[PDB]
């Protein structure tokens, strides 16, 4: 019985991995002014497939690793947390339900740096070393605003638990009490993935996914998988922050159904924004953060922790 | 017989080659107006739940309490 809810969560996340990259093809496609996939299967839903089997199939390729351990660690640390990062997120029900939660999730999230530091690490390529070293910078410094977002948030839920946001958004989404820093944790989720405009890229430039993207091939599949799933994810889990639906009991359905379409609808803004504007230069971004966020958000956040004592409203942690 | 070559009546009409990027009106600080307007509407409505979840809160732990002996 419970074995069937790990089942029924972590397969379906896979499933919409793949069909994921295919509503992305199109999606930028279409966006292009041009037809996304058509001839692999009717419309393109046999292209995963294709990608899938096919991206598995093709042999090793490269190089001696000198490390026979972290090689074959990194890709089951950067799957196993992008999997087990999808249990609190609530849904009608959480299937595990944390008194705690979105800290947990916010952990669990500054673990998934070591396979950057390991996956670049062992390429034995002193370019791709320095390469990932940078990509790690990034990535933590974002793991620094993205808390103190969280921490602000939050306080207006009264507790952890990731259930009583739900409670908190019946009357109003949480997007109005605090636009502006939902805003900035919106493009804080666009940074870690590193979509446009924060991605790194070929022709030439850092080169981080040159190696990264190239090297280890089907475990490229699995760097793949971790990336487009933690993109759902952190849709997900702002869909859950900073809006919501009603939950309806008797019929949870219902909330489903409305949190997925939101869902969704956000992934597919981010895939068009990756369309739509070109990439920072690397110092001009990681100082970008550094001069502007940090600290309009460490305002934002006192004035979190001295506005519910104003108005007297302050949370009703249970 | 007559020519074949291209031109025709003159002119071909006008053509508009200078730049144009219009429009844009909503913005005078009122931009702010509104988003701090809307700000204004979030802290209002959520103080009065926060407010009821409290009332909740204390009845809650009334039915506790009235539990404990
Ligand atoms: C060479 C490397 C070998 C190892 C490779 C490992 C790869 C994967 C590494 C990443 C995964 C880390 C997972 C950590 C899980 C942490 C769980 C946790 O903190 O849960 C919080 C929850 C709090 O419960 P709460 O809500 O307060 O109460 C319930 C109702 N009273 O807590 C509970 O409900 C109680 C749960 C207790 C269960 C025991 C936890 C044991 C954790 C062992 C971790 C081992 C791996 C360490 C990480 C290695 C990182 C490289």
């Amino acid at each position: 019985m419970f074995m069937i809810n790990v089942l029924t969560l972590i397969i379906p996340i896979l499933l919409a991995v793949a069909f994921l990259t295919l509503v992305e093809r199109k999606v930028l496609g279409y966006m292009q002014f041009r037809k996304g996939p058509n001839v692999v299967g009717p419309y393109g839903l046999l292209q995963p497939i294709a990608d899938a089997i096919k991206l598995f199939i093709k042999e090793p390729l490269r190089p001696a690793t000198s490390s026979i351990s972290m090689f074959i660690l990194a890709p089951i640390l950067a799957l196993t947390l992008a999997l087990t990062m999808w249990i609190p997120l609530p849904m009608p029900y959480p299937l595990i339900n944390m008194n705690l939660g979105v800290l947990f999730m916010l952990a669990m999230s500054s673990l998934a740096v070591y396979s950057i530091l390991w996956s670049g690490w062992a390429s034995n390529s002193k370019y791709a070393l320095i390469g990932a070293l940078r990509a790690v910078a990034q990535t933590i410094s974002y793991e620094v605003t993205l808390a103190i977002i969280l921490l602000s948030v939050l306080l207006m839920n009264g507790s952890f638990t990731l259930s009583t946001l739900i409670i908190t958004q019946e009357q109003v989404w949480l997007i109005f009490p605090a636009w502006p820093l939902a805003m900035m944790w919106f493009i804080s989720t666009l940074a870690e993935t590193n979509r446009a405009p924060f991605d790194l890229t070929e022709g030439e430039s850092e080169l981080v996914s040159g190696f990264n993207v190239e090297y280890a091939a089907g475990p490229f599949a699995l760097f793949f998988m971790a990336e487009y799933a933690n993109i759902i994810m952190m849709n997900i889990f702002t869909t859950t922050l900073f809006l919501g639906a009603f939950h309806n009991p008797y019929m949870p359905e219902l909330y489903t159904i409305n949190f997925t379409i939101k869902s969704l609808l956000l992934s597919i803004t981010f895939l068009w924004i990756r369309a739509s504007y070109p990439r920072f230069r690397y110092d001009q971004l990681m100082h970008l953060l550094w001069k502007n966020f940090l600290p309009l958000t460490l305002a934002l956040c006192m004035w979190h922790v001295s506005l519910p004592i104003l108005l007297s409203s302050i949370p009703p942690q249970t | 017989k007559v020519k074949q070559d291209m031109p025709p009546v003159g002119g071909y009409g006008p053509i508009d080659y200078k730049r144009n990027l219009p429009r844009r009106g909503l913005s005078g600080y009122s931009m702010f107006a509104v988003g701090i307007g809307a700000l204004l509407f979030g802290y209002w409505s959520m103080m009065r739940w926060n407010r009821e979840r409290r009332r909740l809160q204390i009845e809650d732990f009334e039915a506790r309490i009235a539990l404990m002996p």
